[PDB]
């Protein structure tokens, strides 16, 4: 295009792996997912301050290692609550038809309950309904409304006819760069539905919970991290009392986001910004811990996650080493066929082109990992076994006729060791005297 | 391989693979590079050109030998 | 200094004038401002 | 913390302000002080300010002529250091057309954020001197001591009887 | 393109005659002959010292290769006091 | 790029045939005796040294005239005109003259550089041939001028300036004789205010 | 001359300053910034030394690795005195530490092998062109301002770590030999020695102090104009400034 | 005229910011100049403290430079093969459509034009990273086993190939940036 | 600059000083103790020199081997007056300190 100067110069903002996708309720677009790169971009879209959805992007913004663009999921809303089974000011924030920003005040339960239902009617009224029942509901007309909490104690409960086990596979269609799963229902078949679909799609699932069973007596198998324990499900569950009003899910996400999986870093000691520490007793931490439900502990001069257990029980960056790991040898391969098959001369079952997948895997996948620090290397002196990576390929006079009909290479085996990192300390001394 | 040492003279990326699957034999795989271009020589027969092929690791691997692991541990020494 | 004195009229030079209204205008916002090269406030004093 | 005169983001003049608050205003944050240094830093050709013939940047060595890149690329990375408070650069994405002749590169930088170390040129003031008595209260006594023991009253009868 | 490079010159004129009027140095530096002996391309290595005391202030030089002829001018007037 | 912005006029530049080796190298020094505590301060920069060696040749494999050493070599018979005498009496002048020469090399650009020593020879191996080394040292340097920047300056005690009327008296020069372009205004005023040195 | 080649001349002057401006106040910022540190990793890092080089955030901690380190050696001296007695021997006194050096050798070369984007030379460099990246040029300048603005660097090797040493000097050798690489050679010594909290300051001392140059009485020594005032709170201020402080004549 | 002719074709030295005296600057305003330019209509712009040309485009759309080196490589190319057939024709050994001396040809033409671009920087030489192509000039030549019977009888060689690159000059840049702060 | 600096530039400070405090403590202690007696064995050991490798503890008389010692030497210096002397005058010469110094791996 015709240019008018030689020089333009425009100084201007803005701009496993990282994306997470935020699975919210609300109507502010039609589509199902959309991207965004700061909080700012989400006002412009009608989300009210303290809304769900607003706090999760500003806690993940806000980590050592944010992401650099979140999603948002939608799922339809019908209804919203404002509770207030806790009292002391308790301002409100209302957004409707996108730009009618009324923050509605009140101050000093069903006497605020009302006041408030009573203040939203004294608007504009001729877009939206309030109700009082100790909390009080809040419903739209076809108009987009958006309610976050201001202050008070009071907390946002957003209902919804529609299912997350139905919506999921609807977001997926539309997009599917994005890794970390988090949900806003939060019960009990609406987490275990989440964490069932994580699954057979390669997704880490987070959820902050509540339940105050999660550190009740190890012998009492009542909260949800039971039921995930039980069916051996890999879900970074924690105990937070914050985990609703602020969906501290966010800052959990901040601190992996940005860290390629091959380092192997581990979440152990890492700070949290935004999460409380956790105030139970010594006895209540060890029950938690048996719960593999991970605690935000303030320590000495100081406070730090505990450790990156999944609900499974093996350490969280075990598995995102492991996903990591699935995903590159896939696409290496794949993307060595194609060449090949690209040339004209595709690959071929005559066991003397079979035998150059050593050097494919090896290259691509397993020396990044080295030189990363993520996969060992060396020997063991009592053991006595070596811990070099090793390939086995099965030659042409092993392979079945019927895989030969079906033109399918099977039975391929790989070997590696993980680089463990430190967790514990614990010294033991005697001071002998000589005589 | 002239084909490729002209591009790498060019950009400046050298290094690519090399493997070599002995028979009855050890074994190698590692990072290799081109050192020096050999000499052509037109006479009465066909010529013989050699490349020297530099490569980053030279420890040879039993590999498809068997009964190795239970060997090595055979070995007595202090 | 430099206007009607007890022996004539003398001239001033161009940088006594700059450094002057250079401090006043420090006054003016506090020893922060900038007044140096990249300001545009110093492009507008300077000429 | 630099202060100066804002200049608009989107048109280059002076940020006289929306049309409700018109006026004058003076770049406060740090980001919005920064953008414009660099901005002047670069737009400034070099040599062509009179009473600073080192500012600006030398366009004339490189447009018109055949050039690499990589030289280009170099020189520009350079002069954004030349700030004392530029944290680093993140990303440089330097690409080049050859069928229009023309260049274009994208980056960004970071840059932390200070404090005021004091407000008495700046408007406002952060203490709280007290307020006279007002009528004969100082000396006899005042009547919210009544109202608040009565309000307390009121509402410890209201606490004990269960609702 | 230059550096910055150094130079001097020195003078030497006629006798110093003290009369009845203030001495000024000046009006000594031309010779008999007119022009004075001046010594510009020449290795030299001097100290002045300076104060504001009853003592005068005095300065010390060194000239490497001077000609027979300066010489044998300062030779003579070795009696008086050459400016 | 900035080879051909040379011209032939201003920009002199010079290519040598070949150039064997060139090296880069800064100094600095320190207090021996340990500090008294930060006092960071205790440490000196010198300047940067560079050096070279070259070579010049009487069979020439690139004339490109852009080079000064090739103002006026001939097109097909390099050895008759005599290019390693056209270098040397080049390179002579520039050091003498004490020229801040500026050196554009692989990496970095230096300016301000003097030529403190240089070295010619013609052994026996590589006839026809000259080995060149050169020496080159940074220069920490810090009328006509628009009055806008001027400054005030000081020229310490004056006496009486260049061979006029006065001056040609204390030496006792016969003064200059007037040319009469005028002699009947100034010359009822001349004498009567100026005087005459007497 | 010419009035043409005035212009001539001006260019020198200008493009001849120019250059060291870029060069002086880059140094400037250097000695400014007091939350950087630099900290160079001889050898080692494949051999627990790791640990140490995942701390560096690229943005105030600084790893400078090279592409091949020939040698490096530490020698530590020590001073004897020694006097002589009437038995036509000689005995001795006490001794002295004198501090310690440290030198090696590397190389920087124009075609990587391990370009890790940790290392700060490989800031910028491009991951599939390396050769136009010009690594050889880059660590010129990021080694010069090292050293000419006197930093206080931390080796890091293999046998054990060293602080506190400061580059004495080091070359840059583009022979013939090798080529499209450098030869790097330095050498270091150990150079072995407001705000805050009032609790832990002690007196400290200035000397003597005489008129603050930012404000007026040096303009009367200096011969200047009195800046006018703001005109704020007028009729107030000037009937008070005037009585208790007057003006300076 | 006076800015193109002292200086050599093989150079590819750009016509785009060099001043023309005696011009005088096109006063149009911005959207002026955007018509002119969609003409291929170059103007002479007073600009930020100067005056200089545009852009050296022709009326069919090709920058002017590369016209003045195709014209230059015509010329060179087409006297250097007959001052060389001459040689050969004036000793008495004329050259032959033998398979045997056709050959020769790639030195005679890799040696005058190819080689002075070039040293001059005119051609370009190299790889490419993306299109995964050489840069390097190529040259094919026909044998006597693909010279049909009609050229043989006419004495005429026909459909001989060569491969440039050329060198392109730098016209405009934009700059892009953005400061985003920590948090 | 910003408070998130002076957070930690401290830490710069901090770290560093504490490097003193470990190696500068050490050396004050072991001049403070002169029980402690250190030895070296250049070579000697295996032709009868064992006799005295065994009285070595692990407390007091401390003992250090090198992996292999390749050579050492042992010189002494002594001057005289470079004048004639006046006729026994016998004690115009002195005896400087010997010197040792070896190789080792």
């Amino acid at each position: 295009e015709y240019q008018d100067k030689v020089v333009d110069v425009e100084v201007s903002l803005g701009t496993g792996f990282e994306t997470p996708m935020f699975l919210a309720m609300h109507g502010n677009f039609p589509e199902r997912i959309r991207f965004y790169v700061s909080t700012a971009g989400m006002v412009a879209d009608g989300f009210a301050v303290g809304s769900p959805a607003y706090q999760f992007a500003t806690n993940a913004f806000a980590g050592n290692f944010a992401p650099q663009r979140v999603a948002i999921g939608r799922m339809s809303i019908d209804s919203s609550k404002v509770d207030f089974t806790g009292t002391t000011e308790q301002v409100v924030v209302n957004i409707t038809l996108n730009k009618v920003v009324k923050a509605v005040k009140i101050n000093v339960p069903a006497q605020i309950a009302t006041a408030l239902a009573d203040a939203v009617t004294a608007d504009l009224t001729g877009k939206a309904t309030a109700v009082a029942t100790t909390y009080v509901t809040v419903t739209a007309s076809p108009n987009v409304v958006s309610v976050g909490k201001g202050a008070g104690v009071y907390k946002i409960v957003n209902e919804s006819s529609e299912t997350v086990a139905t919506v999921l596979p609807s977001v997926i269609a539309e997009n599917h760069n994005w890794y970390f799963l988090a949900t806003e229902a939060r019960s009990d078949a609406d987490i275990v539905a989440a964490a069932e679909f994580a699954k057979a799609n390669y997704k880490l699932h987070i959820y902050n919970s509540t339940d105050v069973d999660a550190y009740a007596p190890e012998n009492s198998a009542a909260s949800v991290f039971d039921t995930l324990k039980s069916l051996s499900y890999d879900s970074l569950g924690t105990s937070d009392a914050g985990a609703d009003v602020d969906f501290t899910e966010g800052s959990v996400i901040g601190a992996m986001a940005a860290n390629d999986p091959s380092y192997g870093d581990s979440l152990h000691l890492k700070t949290m910004p935004g999460m409380v520490p956790f105030a139970g007793s010594d006895t209540q931490r060890s029950n938690a811990w048996s719960r593999n439900a991970n605690i935000y502990r303030g320590l000495y001069g100081g406070g730090s996650y505990i450790e990156g257990k999944t609900s499974s029980g093996q350490y969280v960056d075990v598995i995102r080493f492991s996903h990591w790991v699935k995903f590159r040898m896939e696409e290496s391969v794949f993307a060595y066929m194609k060449r090949r098959s690209d040339m004209g001369l595709s690959m071929k079952m005559s066991d003397e082109d079979l035998p150059v997948l050593k050097s494919v895997l090896m290259n691509n996948p397993i020396n990044i990992g080295i030189r990363n620090g993520g996969i060992l290397t060396g020997y063991d002196t009592e053991n006595k076994v070596s811990y070099d990576p090793t390939i086995i390929i099965p030659k042409r006079a092993n392979i079945p006729t019927n895989d030969l009909a079906a033109r399918i290479l099977r039975d391929v085996k790989v070997e590696l060791v993980y680089n463990n990192s430190l967790h514990y300390v614990k010294i033991r001394a005697s001071v002998v005297l000589d005589r | 391989l002239a084909q490729w040492q002209r591009q790498a003279n060019v950009t400046g990326l050298i290094y690519l693979p090399v493997q070599v699957e002995g028979s009855q034999g050890l074994s190698l795989n590692t990072i290799g590079w081109i050192q020096k271009q050999p000499d052509l020589s037109y006479g009465t027969e066909v010529g013989q050109m050699d490349w020297e092929i530099g490569v980053l690791d030279a420890w040879l691997s039993p590999d498809q030998i068997q009964g190795i692991a239970a060997g090595i541990t055979g070995l007595l020494g202090l | 200094n430099y206007g009607l004195t007890g022996s004539g009229f003398n001239l001033p030079p161009m940088d006594d004038l700059v450094q002057e209204t250079k401090k006043t205008f420090k006054s003016a916002f506090g020893e922060d401002f900038n007044t140096e090269s990249n300001s545009v406030a110093d492009k507008l004093i300077q000429i | 913390q630099f202060k100066d005169l804002l200049l608009d983001p989107l048109t280059g003049d002076l940020d006289f302000g929306t049309p409700g608050d018109r006026g004058m205003r003076l770049a406060l944050t740090n980001q919005l002080s920064l953008r414009q240094r660099l901005y002047l830093r670069f737009a400034i050709w070099a040599g062509d300010w009179y009473f600073d013939e080192t500012f600006g940047f030398p366009y004339r060595t490189f447009v018109g002529k055949k050039t690499v890149k990589a030289v280009l690329d170099g020189r520009i990375k350079s002069e954004v250091r030349q700030e004392p408070d530029v944290l680093q650069i993140t990303d440089f994405q330097s690409t080049m057309d050859v069928v229009s002749r023309s260049y274009k590169c994208f980056f960004t930088v970071v840059t932390a954020e200070g404090e005021e170390i004091s407000l008495a040129f700046v408007g406002e003031d952060e203490y709280q001197y007290p307020t006279p008595p007002e009528s004969n209260v100082q000396l006899c006594g005042d009547e919210g001591v009544i109202i608040n023991f009565k309000n307390k009253l009121y509402y410890l009868i209201n606490f004990r009887l269960p609702k | 393109m230059r550096a910055m490079e150094r130079t001097y010159t020195l003078v030497i004129g006629r006798p110093v005659v003290i009369g009845e009027k203030p001495v000024n140095i000046e009006k000594f530096a031309n010779t008999s002959k007119g022009d004075a002996y001046e010594i510009k391309d020449l290795h030299i290595e001097f100290n002045v010292k300076k104060d504001n005391s009853k003592e005068p202030n005095k300065g010390y030089v060194t000239v490497y290769n001077l000609s027979d002829e300066v010489v044998n001018y300062l030779s003579v007037n070795q009696r008086e006091s050459l400016a | 790029n900035e080879f051909e912005r040379k011209n032939r006029t201003d920009d002199l530049a010079i290519l040598f045939d070949s150039v064997t080796t060139h090296t880069y190298t800064k100094d600095y020094n320190k207090s021996s005796y340990a500090v008294e505590s930060k006092a960071s301060d205790h440490v000196t920069t010198q300047d940067g040294k560079f050096t070279f060696s070259g070579t010049v040749t009487d069979s020439p494999y690139l004339i490109d005239p852009r080079n000064m050493i090739d103002r006026d070599t001939d097109k097909e018979n390099p050895m008759l005109a005599r290019r390693p005498a056209k270098a040397i009496e080049i390179l002579e002048l520039i050091a003498d003259s004490h020229q801040l020469v500026t050196l554009v090399t692989e990496d970095n650009i230096l300016s301000n550089y003097v030529i403190t020593s240089f070295q010619v020879d013609r052994s026996s191996e590589a006839g026809s041939s000259i080995n060149v080394q050169v020496t080159l040292e940074e220069f920490r340097f810090k009328r006509t001028s628009d009055p806008k920047k001027a400054k005030n300056a000081n020229t310490g005690t004056k006496q009486t300036a260049e061979d006029g009327a006065v001056d040609d008296s204390a030496k006792q020069k016969r003064q200059t004789p007037y040319i009469g372009k005028n002699a009947e205004t100034k010359e009822r005023w001349e004498n009567a205010a100026i005087g005459t040195t007497d | 001359i010419s009035p043409a080649q005035q212009a001539q001349a001006d260019k020198r002057a200008r493009d001849a300053a120019a250059a060291k401006r870029k060069q002086d106040t880059e140094v400037s910022n250097a000695k400014s910034r007091e939350d950087i540190q630099y900290t160079m990793f001889v050898s080692g890092l494949r051999r627990g030394r790791l640990n140490e080089f995942e701390r560096k955030n690229r943005t105030d901690d600084l790893a400078i690795l090279f592409d091949s380190v020939t040698t490096h050696t530490y020698t530590k001296d020590y001073n004897k005195s020694s006097y002589a007695v009437e038995s036509k021997a000689k005995a001795s006194d006490h001794v002295t530490t004198q501090d310690g050096k440290f030198t090696f050798s590397g190389t920087v070369t124009d075609s990587p092998y391990l370009i890790d984007p940790r290392n700060m030379i490989d800031r910028d460099t491009d991951k599939e062109n390396p050769m136009l990246a010009r690594r050889p040029a880059k660590a010129i300048e990021i080694l010069e301002l090292i050293a000419d603005s006197h930093q206080l660097v931390t080796l890091v090797t293999e046998d054990n770590i060293l602080s506190n040493y400061v580059i004495t000097s080091f070359q840059v050798d583009r022979s013939s030999e090798a080529g499209s690489s450098i030869n790097v050679q330095v050498t270091l010594e150990e150079f072995r020695f407001r705000t805050s909290d009032p609790k832990k300051a002690k007196n400290a001392n200035t000397g003597t102090k005489q008129t603050a140059e930012d404000g007026a009485v040096d303009d009367s020594a200096k011969q200047k104009r009195q800046t006018p005032y703001i005109g704020k709170n007028a009729e107030t201020k000037e009937r008070w400034e005037n009585a208790a402080i007057g003006t300076t004549d």
